């Protein structure tokens, strides 16, 4: 790979420079190179990886939605063709992330924070593939996303407190999966309510560091619940 | 209209 | 090239879709394919081309400025990584400028067409040489500065003879040429005189303009005034 | 930094 000749520490440094310059495609490429060195990522390095690829795929998803909305309720082939181009690029980025998770990052060892973080990421990027897939492929992708999310949930409920921001963000995303991807509004609503309820019941045991982080996500859960009811 | 982890 | 099998009309519509999706790299590639068909661009098409590449090079310039500033503090004030990545961004920026300058020379700058089109493309040539000069050094920088000056000066000669002093293309050209004088050619006196002359000759005529023309002209005159305030 | 044509 193009980063094979660069020192791990220099790749991390350059990822941070790319973030400052808002060059997220570069940032993701540096972090991919760092992952491929084969060593575990620190918490700070996990966040760099996630920020980089979330920004890359976030832009592709937003474009795909723009084009898909123009295509729907609308003729020449141009809009479909360009929507398909964006879709293909998006799938390529998701396949890269999922390959990195499988080949390097998801392991039986390590603390709960790291194991849940990577399994949630796996569920998220399968969910992004599901947003654009059709037919038998979409059914396979949905089951893969569910399986990853459920493995992350099983860990988070045994190894993390109900106010932990990673556990909360996982439940939030899995409930979105239930509502938007899996056609299971009742499971989405249930999961989001239970998750909010149990966070609220334990809010007094919250360490200052993770106050804003926790309540921000609790806010997102409630605002989704407003919509699904 | 719903939101995922931000 | 990669767009060679696509209809010109389809390239233009996809450029408009890419703009809507804020995918400016795609937008530029579509417009490059349209230019390579060999036919002239309409006013609307010229502006799609300019918007696409201005957004692309604009982000690269902004990132280069961020990294150069980090590089400058790490050098004078107090490893090779910052320089290396700044060099990477710089080379990508130079590649985009070289693409635009090549399109202008090979396809768009010609003796034919109305004065507006000829000025528009020569102003663009001056701009992208100016962007190269922002990052160049040594003998290369000297050559680039001369190339920028020649392009801007020929555009100025045409705009002065053929366009009214409130024409937005004439104003934007003078604005950019004054920035070239001040920031690139180390000629603050020439930069001030040009911006002041341009503003004054435009002000004399604003009262004759329709509502819509008034807006377009004053938006640029305000940029001249902004710079004049900073330089004086 | 200066203003150039927008």
């Amino acid at each position: 790979g193009a980063m094979g000749s660069m020192e791990r520490a220099s790749l991390i440094q350059k990822a941070k420079l790319a973030e400052q310059a808002e060059r997220y495609e570069d940032m993701a490429a540096f972090m991919k190179g760092a992952v491929e060195k084969g060593e575990e990522l620190s918490c700070e390095e996990r966040n760099l990886l996630s920020v980089a690829y979330k920004n890359v795929v976030g832009g592709q998803r937003a474009a795909w939605r723009v084009l898909s909305s123009i295509e729907q309720k609308s003729k020449g082939p141009e809009v479909r063709e360009y929507r398909e181009k964006v879709e293909t690029e998006l799938q390529g980025v998701c396949d890269t992330v999922l390959g990195l998770l499988d080949s390097h990052l998801i392991k039986e060892a390590g603390d709960a924070e790291s194991r849940v973080f990577y399994l949630k990421m796996k569920g998220d990027y399968y969910r992004y593939l599901a947003e654009v897939a059709t037919g038998d492929d979409k059914k396979r992708i949905i089951d893969s996303a569910r399986s990853a999310y459920q493995e992350a949930m099983d860990i988070s409920k045994k190894e993390m407190p109900p106010t932990n921001p990673i556990r909360l963000g996982l439940a939030l995303n899995f409930s979105v999966f239930h509502y938007e991807i899996a056609n299971s509004p009742e499971e989405a609503i249930s999961l989001a309510k239970t998750t909010f309820d149990e966070a609220m019941a334990d809010l007094h045991t919250l360490s200052e560091d993770s106050y804003k982080d926790s309540t921000l996500i609790m806010q997102l859960l409630r605002d989704n619940l407003t919509l699904w009811t | 209209r719903h939101k995922s982890d931000s």
